[PDB]
């Protein structure tokens, strides 16, 4: 009956700053702790064991310290690989009780969107059905809206979204948005856009194209 | 090198069973504790139980009462965990790992298994169709594949065969409305190889052995 | 009256396997989570109950028996299982109920010159019975020719010591071994859980 609990739930931080996350067990554990580290996609990952010591190959800007009821992980030096969530992991002799976890992410130089629109497919069309896509590639912060407005007429309730995990390497998001239409729907009207507004954008920008090429 | 190698996606209706398996390889199986670790969507890890493989001896989680079961086969180094009657909860990424030796009282996993994502559903198994995300026709273009109309996850998308990796993206789907999954691949290529280059999504849904090798062309 | 697992477990000697100790429990009190609550055990496997569920429990006839082997030898302090240890030392039967706890004991056990003073029995005519604890040291006939009763050619002093030096292989490290018996049944019980 050990609860092990973390802080913070998340964090953000920038490329080369010191991140230090915490973790708490209800009872003194003494240095029967370890943590991992979980990339999205990907199994967990061993980084400290023994509240202290650097499993091999761990790079050595991570590290642990603490005993009892108190621990720390740190990040000497965040780097853009590092984003993932760490949780700590106490173990007795019968068994193992992990932590809640503390999310990572970085923080970087605004970047405004890529924007990129794609008409339905003729195969699709022809299936009874129309998928309108635009692609926001390559941007910072996570932060966009996207508005459908199809022959000036702004949708809603007809599309979703899905946006990537931050990016290993230069810490950017994309997003893709699909309108669904049924193939009547779609023939209705010419004008298809995608409007994308983000910090990095000034003033909106619309990509478009008109029904049949 | 030490491996654990976990069987592959699983789809069940609930009340069927499962047994879902960890192999063992580049190391001594009998001589170290394996345990079973569940990640429910959206959740964090939760240690499950784990078993000594040379004599079966099992500790498991107090969480855990009596619904799924860790077991191992020495002879084949590989250790199993399955249930008698899958419920919804059962929805979750499954994990082996290997823990400590038997003469190391310090317990940490040091080696782990891909993982395994088990689906409890009563909807049936669908195929993705595939479908061109096809370029303008700036310097950089956009194409890719649109993946729709599937059920369960996971599936896998790579670009000529695996050798184009840079500048992909592969969103996480999105459960429509009719309860099928839907997923778009995307990548950025030269404006000024549209013409001439090859660019081939390599989709694969293996719970309805769908596999599709889609072109991807800018339409005429 | 808290049960004395203290003066068990934290026993500054252990004895020899072959001559391994045994010590009654009785009219007390135990508490058993200071055993599972640490980290300082690399064997703690309970047969017949299980070792969360052993405060809520009263026990008929409980004993401690504790003695010192090498690491890879734990595995055999089990129900079914055979080898030097199992055979000619310590040796559980197959209906046992009750727990084997041991722990690396390096750091107490083993010397710079060599720890030499844990004995195991190395040869015998039979395996042992649950239980049997076999002190004898007649010579051991080990081949074709005649002993009567001295030690000479194939014919060996049956007691061998360990080699405890302290940069062994972990599986060649002495380990500490306490074996809980439990016998759980319908009969009053002077040994209880908190």
């Amino acid at each position: 009956d050990i609860v092990m609990t973390q802080s913070p739930s998340s964090l953000s931080a920038s490329v080369g700053d010191r991140v230090t996350i915490t973790c708490q067990a209800s009872q003194d554990i003494s240095n029967y702790l370890n943590w991992y580290q979980q990339k999205s996609g990907k199994a967990p990952k061993l980084l400290i064991y023994d509240a202290s010591n650097l499993e091999t190959g761990v790079p050595s800007r991570f590290s642990g310290s603490g005993s009892g009821t108190d621990f720390t992980f740190t990040i000497s030096s965040l780097q853009p690989e590092d984003i993932a969530t760490y949780y700590c992991q106490q173990y007795d002799s019968l068994g193992f009780t992990f932590g809640p976890g503390t999310k990572v992410e970085i923080r970087r130089t605004v970047a405004a969107p890529s924007v990129f629109i794609f008409p339905p497919s003729d195969e699709q069309l022809k299936s009874g059905t129309a998928s309108v896509v635009c692609l926001l590639n390559n941007f910072y912060p996570r932060e966009a809206k996207v508005q459908w407005k199809v022959d000036n007429a702004l949708q809603s309730g007809n599309s979703q979204e899905s946006v990537t995990e931050q990016d290993s390497k230069d810490s950017t998001y994309s997003l893709s948005s699909t309108l669904t239409l049924s193939k009547a729907d779609y023939e209705k009207h010419k004008v298809y856009a995608c409007e994308v507004t983000h910090q990095g954008l000034s003033s909106p920008v619309t990509k478009s194209f008109n029904r049949g090429e | 090198q030490v491996q654990l190698v976990q069987s592959g996606a699983e789809v069940k209706k609930p009340g069927e069973s499962l047994r879902i398996s960890c192999k063992g390889s580049g190391y001594s199986f009998t001589n170290y504790w394996i345990s079973w670790v569940r990640q429910m969507p959206g959740k964090g890890l939760e240690w499950m139980g784990r078993i000594d493989p040379s004599d079966s001896y099992i500790n498991y989680s107090p969480s855990f009462q009596g619904h799924a079961t860790i077991s191992a086969d020495k002879s084949i180094s590989t250790a199993y965990l399955q249930w008698g009657s899958l419920k919804a909860s059962d929805t979750a990424m499954y994990y082996c790992a290997r823990g400590r030796n038997y003469l190391d009282s310090r317990g940490r996993f040091d080696y782990w298994g891909q993982g395994t994502l088990v689906t409890v559903s009563s909807a049936s198994t669908k195929g993705p169709s595939v479908f061109p995300l096809a370029p303008s026709s700036g310097g950089t273009a956009a194409l890719g594949c649109l993946v729709k109309d599937y059920f369960p996850e996971p599936v896998t998308v790579s670009w000529n065969s695996g050798a184009l990796t840079s500048g992909v993206h592969t969103f996480p789907a999105v459960l429509q409305s009719s309860g099928l999954y839907s997923l778009s691949s995307v990548v950025t290529v030269p404006s000024s190889s549209l013409g001439t280059q090859t660019y081939i999504c390599n989709v694969n849904h293996k719970p309805s052995n769908t596999k599709v090798d889609k072109k991807v062309e800018p339409k005429s | 009256n808290l049960c004395p697992f203290g003066e068990v477990f934290n026993a500054t000697r252990f004895a020899s396997v072959y001559a391994w100790n045994r010590k009654r429990i009785s009219n007390c009190v135990a508490d058993y989570s200071v055993l599972y609550n640490s980290a300082s055990f690399s064997t703690f496997k309970c047969y017949g109950v299980s070792p969360t569920k052993l405060n809520d429990l009263c026990f008929t006839n409980v004993y401690a028996d504790s003695f010192v082997i090498r690491g890879d030898e734990v595995r055999q302090i089990a129900p079914g299982q055979t080898g030097k240890i199992a055979d000619y030392n310590y040796k559980l039967p197959d209906d046992f109920t009750g727990c084997v706890i041991a722990w690396n004991s390096n750091n107490l056990d083993s010397k710079v010159g060599g720890n030499y003073n844990y004995l195991y029995r190395l040869f015998r005519k039979s395996n042992l019975k649950p239980f049997e604890r076999d002190i004898s040291t007649e010579i051991y006939q080990a081949g074709s020719t005649p002993c009567n009763g001295v030690e000479g050619f194939n014919c060996y002093f049956p007691l061998q010591s360990y080699g405890f030096q302290p940069t062994n292989g972990v599986g060649y490290q002495p380990y500490r071994v306490v074996v809980l018996s439990f016998e759980l049944l319908h009969a009053p019980a002077t040994v209880c859980g908190p």
